[PDB]
């Protein structure tokens, strides 16, 4: 992570209206367990966090979860990236050189709903 | 000669693979097709053997094997699960692993002069059976070892077992710890607790190849319901209850969920089994008793008491009295203390219409109309003032919609009969309804819903149930 974060100086506003958006340092240890839904084909029309997985890496750096989008990897915006496009960019910027990952993500606010109804 | 039940009238000398080992078993690079502490360095079967890459998984299911039947020469922790997923996983990815499996348990059946090992290896045999036949050319063979070891504790069950496999085809998941767990005892006989909505539990007999319908079936005869039609068994497992295919075999079931646990929300989980009405579709309250009084009241009861529900003081006010008579029966001293029980009898969004003492006098003068009903009746009575409503029968889903400007931001979605109901969440009016007929598609990920109809977007962690319930509810429909 980076205090002195701007997202203002990597987007224009339309971009980032109504979003949460923090710049995320990951060091570069392990296998990254990110998975990946959503991409500009599907009904979100963005890169969400779907699971992140008990191993580490991004678990084990903690300001990742589940319903984060991932705007950026490496400085490069994936906000118009399919599914597929985004798993590649990320799976490359992760073994492609570098001790660091550094992913700008839209944390998800709380949910002010019930999330785990079980009734049928 | 499968078909039969071979006698002579006396002990037969026990069968061996040695014979099957001479057209068969590739050539030695103590016999090959007799039990050895030695770990394979490749695999028995001529087949297998002119395969390379399969070397290497034949080999790590023998020493699984040994590991499970303790004959490996070490001490280093292992748990029964682990050792059985290495065994069994991969043969039934690829059948051809399977003859091979079948030939090393045999083998280390075979001139097994260690008692405790033996008994371990007459465990996978019995496991094994459960999940895959041998082939037909190995068929008689395996037949033979068992019929000539009778006296075995598991061998008949081992006879039955594969005859069982032939006629339902084989398993898609290895042995679940229940399994595992039955074998390690060298018992064959299986009981799982299912639980039921009125606080209620059966202990149901459960085989290898027993199906989730099957389960069911034994259930409406147990329960004495007229039908089980739409109803299913469900898992409760993380924070989750998950329903279960019916045609799927029970423990593969098991299995596929608590893996989709895993990989969804990241040891064995704990979890419950429970059996319930899935699709409301023609329950006319009355018509089955015991499914009104076991499962219907019980489900709907909650879905109420959340007040998911448009309904008003009045109504709120007949239905605390059935409820408290359904709960209750003539016991009428439980009113005492308003605070402890208004919450079980009045919906969440309707106790500030009153006061406590306006509510236990209300809900006494309702409930004292019931003195000549029976318990039973008092549900049944519930069920059929409800019944009509259209958000009767539904699965709820709270979501974050951002689709509808024009609606809230968080709205309730109901999934019955009707197709997809949305609720304003604070006055519970209908937005709007979206029947079968008019949704073209929908999907889902692990973070939204997706609806086509006018379309539907949703932040949801249940995209997955909403998705179950539609297809289901569509196929049921359509013929
Ligand atoms: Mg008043």
């Amino acid at each position: 992570y980076e205090e002195g974060f701007d997202p203002y100086s990597m987007f224009t506003p339309e971009q980032i209206m109504g979003k949460d958006v923090r710049l995320l340092r990951i060091k570069k240890e392990g296998s990254l367990d990110l998975a990946l839904e959503g991409g500009v084909d599907s009904p979100i029309g963005k890169v969400v966090v779907s699971a992140v997985y008990e191993r580490g890496a991004a678990e084990r750096h903690g300001g990742i979860v589940k319903g984060d989008e991932i705007m950026a990897i490496n400085g490069k915006i994936v906000t118009d990236y399919t599914l597929a496009e985004a798993d590649a960019a990320l799976q490359k910027a992760w073994n492609q050189g570098g001790d660091w990952i550094d992913l700008v993500v839209a944390v998800c606010p709380p949910k002010e709903y019930d999330d785990e109804l079980t009734f049928f | 000669h499968h078909h039969h039940h071979h006698s002579s009238h006396h002990k037969e000398k026990l069968h061996t693979l040695e014979e099957f080992s001479y057209e068969f078993f590739r050539a030695p690079e103590g016999h090959l097709w007799a039990y050895s502490c030695e770990p394979l360095r490749q695999p028995l079967l001529k087949r297998v053997h002119a395969d390379v890459d399969l070397w290497n998984i034949a080999c790590e299911i023998f020493v699984a094997i040994l590991r499970y039947m303790g004959d490996y020469p070490s001490r280093q922790a292992w748990p029964t699960l682990e050792l059985t997923d290495q065994i069994f996983t991969l043969a039934l990815q690829h059948p051809a692993l399977q003859d091979e499996v079948y030939c090393q348990i045999l083998k280390q059946l075979t001139h097994n002069s260690n008692r405790h090992s033996e008994e371990r290896g007459w465990q996978l045999l019995w496991l094994c059976t459960g999940l895959f036949p041998p082939s037909k050319g190995l068929l008689p063979h395996a037949q033979k070892f068992i019929d000539t070891r009778r006296g075995k504790l598991l061998a008949p069950d081992c006879s039955r077992r594969i005859q069982k496999v032939l006629r339902t085809g084989p398993r898609k998941q290895p042995p679940h710890e229940v399994e595992v767990e039955a074998a390690e005892q060298n018992v064959s006989r299986i009981c799982h607790k299912i639980y039921f909505p009125n606080d209620t539990s059966e202990m149901l007999e459960v085989v290898a190849n027993t199906r989730v319908r099957d389960v069911c079936d034994s259930i409406a005869t147990r329960l004495q319901l007229a039908s089980w039609e739409g109803c299913s068994l469900f898992i409760k497992i993380s924070d989750k209850v998950i329903s279960q295919k019916e045609g799927d075999f029970f423990f593969d079931s098991l299995r596929e969920v608590s893996d989709w646990v895993k990989k969804n929300k990241p040891v064995t989980l704990p979890y419950q089994v429970y059996f319930m009405r899935k699709l409301w579709l023609n329950i006319s309250p009355g018509k089955d008793v015991n499914a009104d009084t076991i499962l219907h009241y019980h489900q709907e009861l909650p879905k109420y008491l959340r007040g998911f529900h448009k309904c008003s003081r009045e109504d709120a006010i007949h239905l605390a009295g059935l409820i408290y008579k359904a709960q209750f029966n003539n016991d009428r001293s439980q009113l005492a203390s308003v605070p402890k029980i208004l919450r079980e009898l009045v919906p969440e969004n309707l106790t500030r219409l009153m006061s406590s003492e306006e509510w236990k006098k209300s809900i006494l003068l309702a409930y004292d109309k019931h003195k000549d009903k029976t318990v039973e009746e008092a549900k049944v009575a519930f069920l059929k003032w409800i019944c009509r409503w259209p958000t009767f029968g539904s699965a709820f889903f709270e979501v974050k919609q951002t689709s509808e400007p024009s609606y809230p931001d968080v709205i309730l979605i109901a999934i019955n009969r009707h197709g997809v109901l949305l609720i304003h969440p604070k006055t519970k009016d209908l937005l709007t309804t979206y029947p079968f007929t008019k949704i073209s598609s929908w999907s889902s990920g692990s973070t939204y819903f997706h609806m086509a109809l006018s379309r539907l977007l949703c932040e949801t962690s249940l995209g997955y149930k909403m998705d179950d319930l539609l297809t289901s509810y569509v196929q049921q429909l359509l013929s």
